[PDB]
């Protein structure tokens, strides 16, 4: 839920794509959750080692 | 909302001149008067030489009763078509008849070349940084299709 | 052993794991379904765009 005012500012100002940059920060969360999960299943059903 | 009142003792006190149908054109040069004034003001506070006048319909009439404003077929050129004529001050005068006033302004608008341009309410549209199809239309439109009704919005 | 980063890691530790030649064996199974297809839109009353 970016502003379409806002990208003609960042496409002004920073050059960068405001749109293209959104779908960069949520294409990586994702991601990086799904892959914070799977780490967080294996520390979470991991039996307790040294015992 | 900008332009510096101009207040003279004699007459425009209390801010602006109140002309009457009474005698001649001698109510409708006693505006050019204030017109040419109004101009030399410019010239000294600003330095600019003043190059438009703006008034409303009503008060660019009694401005063109005094006559010296002639617009005439073989002078449209210069006038860009938007003028209401030439003040034979040689200034266009741009006729309102919108604002509620029935004011004069005058103003300036020179631009010297390259990055120099100076002249009252600089405008200055921006669209650099946005997609536009010609560069003229100053921001772009877009349209939605509401998904109640599907029919379309469209907003600039 | 192969021996993978944590980088978010709450004290400390070391989770000894075991992956199969198979992706059959495994402990746990990481079975992706669609992967992260966009949507766009634009909010209709004020024309911004969402995504």
């Amino acid at each position: 839920a970016y502003s379409i005012e806002l990208t003609q500012d960042l496409r002004a100002v920073h050059g960068m794509d405001a749109d293209a940059e959104l779908s960069g920060i949520l294409a990586t969360e994702i991601m990086l959750e799904i892959n914070r999960e799977v780490v967080d299943w294996i520390n979470y059903s991991a039996q307790v080692g040294k015992s | 909302t900008v332009s510096k009142r101009y207040k003279v003792t004699g007459i425009t006190d209390s801010g602006f001149i109140d002309l009457s149908y009474a005698s001649a054109p001698e109510a409708g040069r006693s505006l050019y008067r204030m017109v040419c004034e109004m101009v030399s003001h410019i010239q000294k506070e600003s330095t600019y030489t003043a190059t438009f006048c703006v008034a409303s319909a009503r008060a660019a009439a009694i401005l063109a009763a005094s006559g010296w404003l002639k617009h005439k077929p073989e002078d449209d050129k210069y006038l860009s078509q938007n003028a209401y004529g030439f003040l034979a001050n040689g200034l266009p005068l741009y006729c309102d008849t919108n604002s509620p006033l029935d004011y004069v302004i005058v103003g300036v608008v020179e631009n010297i070349g390259e990055k120099e341009i100076v002249g009252s309410i600089f405008y200055a549209p921006y669209t650099e940084g946005l997609d536009l199809d010609d560069p003229e239309h100053v921001g772009a439109f877009k349209v939605v299709v509401d998904p109640e009704s599907l029919q379309p919005s469209i907003g600039l | 052993y192969r021996v993978y980063i944590d980088q978010y890691a709450k004290q400390d530790y070391f989770t000894v794991g075991y992956k199969g030649p198979n992706e059959m064996d495994a402990g746990i199974y990481y079975a992706p379904y669609v992967a992260l297809t966009p949507l766009r839109g634009s909010d209709p009353k004020n024309f911004q765009p969402v995504m």
